[PDB]
């Protein structure tokens, strides 16, 4: 019978681990949190105050990617997964639903 | 790249054993705590960064365990056969027994500390589903063999 | 419906069963790290089983039952066993087991091939009593290898003295012995070497004269078999009349001096049927040219290049 013949492993950011805890749960838990928008600072202040947490938030979840292509990524599988589409408006439906 | 193999007059799991007894056994009791434990207290407190062993020390302790009884496999003759080696064994042996320190020594200021003590923090969150080192690393002392005296 | 089943476990990622007849399990040991089938081995019986064939499992360390083979006591009319590179295993508890039990109405192969060295085992001949005003205990070696015609303990450390105790106690029966397999046991030395502990001689006169009609020696990685200790077979030709398989291959130190009188004085028995000594760097090439040209072995084999001695399948079942 078959001794081994090799292969080689790959790895991806995608719809599961997107979904587990550290992944959008994280979003909802620190993002409210961590990001402040303040009329007392500039606007690249700002900017540079909401974009610290999700770089941040995307190495710690997904350290391979850089953020532009990370953010790529997000919007082309946001677009084409229904496990997320149903997370996703399954966060609005509980907004309707306060 | 195969090799062969061969059996040899030596078992460094049983010298290992060996070592470790005699690490925490012998003293020099008829100048009257065991002698290598006092100064692995002392390294523990970094106050000497040298551990001597003796040869005459594992010859007294040899002699003493023959005069018990027991068989002592020669470890004075083995350990000037193949020197190198035992120099690990014994780092081993002081790397498992060795004890905390009883004097306070501005711990934080240490690199190695923090460095190793960080990693442990983030092994312990992956651990919780949210050896630690190379020994010679954490290992500060420098061990050598001192040779055996005529007589 | 199964009686034959299969496992083959390349990978790892996170009651009565009389059906049965041949259970083969085998694992990639770096990748698996316990062991598959150990609460169904224990617990269940299997009592049609045949045969088993368990590789590169790994036995749990908190477990002196299944350390000690207490659930290999579960198979009756087990006629062969195989078992190798099972990292945590012990040829010494099995041989425990062996003691304790007659396990085994019939036995026709056994093969055991643990990997590490672990230490010296001698044959446990100790037979002790209670009280002497009490029975001494029946040691059940003889009736549980009795039945043997094929005996593997490639790797398994023990102890040349250990085999011949085996032979002196007519343990191995040898008037059933076809097969016998010693290879890479660091644990023997023959008569003739002037270096050694006096437990791990082998005494080939002895061992030769008890199962004399074998066909088949392994004596492959023994490295103590050097020139001089091969004396000793020569001088023990006339006792191996039936052997026509030797593989002695991968052997480091034997010149093909004593492949030559080997032969030679084995052809004062008409060939030997096959010999194997792949790898084994020092027999002259013009020498097994001469064993080719005048005729002394129908079949020898001389990859000189090929390194190891494992073919899956043919003989081993240790996985890649």
């Amino acid at each position: 019978a078959i001794t081994a013949r090799k292969r080689r492993p790959q790895v991806k950011l995608t719809a599961e681990k997107l979904l587990s805890d550290k992944g959008l749960p994280y979003v909802l838990k620190n993002a409210h949190k961590r990001i402040r928008i303040s009329s007392k600072k500039n606007s690249y202040d700002n900017l540079s105050n909401i974009i610290q947490f999700y770089q941040l938030w995307a190495h710690e979840l997904f350290p391979k990617a850089k953020f532009k292509d990370f953010m790529k990524i997000c919007q082309t599988v946001g677009k084409t997964d229904p496990v997320l589409r149903e997370y996703r408006v399954s966060l609005f439906r509980d907004e309707m639903g306060m | 790249a195969a090799l062969p193999s061969i059996q040899l007059p030596v078992d460094y799991n049983n010298l290992f054993n060996e070592i470790t007894d005699f690490l925490v056994t012998f003293k020099q009791d008829t100048l009257s705590g065991p002698k290598y434990m006092a100064m692995l207290q002392k390294v523990a407190n970094r106050e000497l960064n040298s551990v001597i062993i003796d040869l005459d020390d594992i010859l007294q302790y040899q002699n003493e365990k023959f005069l018990q009884g027991t068989q002592a496999d020669d470890l004075v003759s083995a350990i000037q056969q193949n020197a190198n080696h035992f120099t690990e064994l014994f780092c081993r042996a002081i790397d498992n027994n060795m004890p905390l320190p009883t004097k306070e020594i501005d711990y934080k200021d240490d690199v190695l500390d923090v460095i190793l003590n960080q990693r442990r923090l983030r092994n312990e969150r992956m651990l919780s589903d949210r050896e630690l080192f190379p020994p010679n690393l954490t290992r500060r002392y420098f061990l050598y063999f001192k040779p055996l005296s005529q007589n | 419906l199964l009686k034959k089943i299969e496992l083959i476990f390349v990978n790892s990622l996170v009651v009565i069963y009389s059906e049965l007849e041949k259970i083969t399990l085998i694992c990639d040991k770096k990748k698996i790290k316990n062991f598959p089938l150990c609460r169904a081995l224990l617990r269940g019986q299997f009592p049609l089983l045949q045969k088993l064939t368990i590789t590169g499992v790994t036995f749990p360390m908190n477990n002196q039952d299944i350390m000690n083979f207490q659930w290999l006591l579960n198979f009756p009319d087990l006629k062969e066993l195989w078992i190798e590179d099972n990292d945590n295993c012990e040829l010494s508890k099995f041989l425990q087991l062996l003691k304790f039990s007659n396990v085994w109405k019939n036995l026709e192969k056994l093969t055991f091939r643990e990997n590490k060295l672990y230490p010296i085992v001698n044959l446990d001949e100790d037979q002790p009593v209670t009280n002497d005003d009490e029975v001494p205990s029946m040691l059940f070696y003889k009736e549980n290898l009795q039945n043997l015609e094929k005996l593997d303990l490639m790797g398994t450390s023990i102890s040349g003295s250990a085999l011949t105790r085996l032979c002196e106690q007519e343990y191995l029966d040898g008037r059933k012995l076809r097969s016998l397999n010693i290879g890479n046991c660091p644990n023997i030395q023959f008569p003739n070497n002037h270096a050694h502990t006096a437990r791990m001689i082998l005494d080939v006169n002895a061992v030769l004269k008890r199962l004399s009609k074998l066909e088949e020696i392994n004596l492959s990685h023994l490295s103590s078999l050097n020139d001089s200790t091969m004396k000793s077979f020569i001088i023990n030709v006339p006792f191996l009349e039936n052997l026509k398989r030797l593989d002695i291959s991968h052997n480091f130190e034997i010149t093909g001096i004593s492949i030559y009188e080997f032969l030679k004085k084995f052809q004062m028995d008409q060939p030997l049927a096959y010999l194997n000594i792949d790898g084994c760097s020092q027999v002259s090439h013009i020498t097994v040219n001469m064993i080719r040209a005048q005729n002394l072995v129908t079949q020898v084999d001389c990859v000189y290049e090929r390194d190891v001695w494992r073919k899956f399948g043919i003989n081993s079942y240790s996985y890649s």
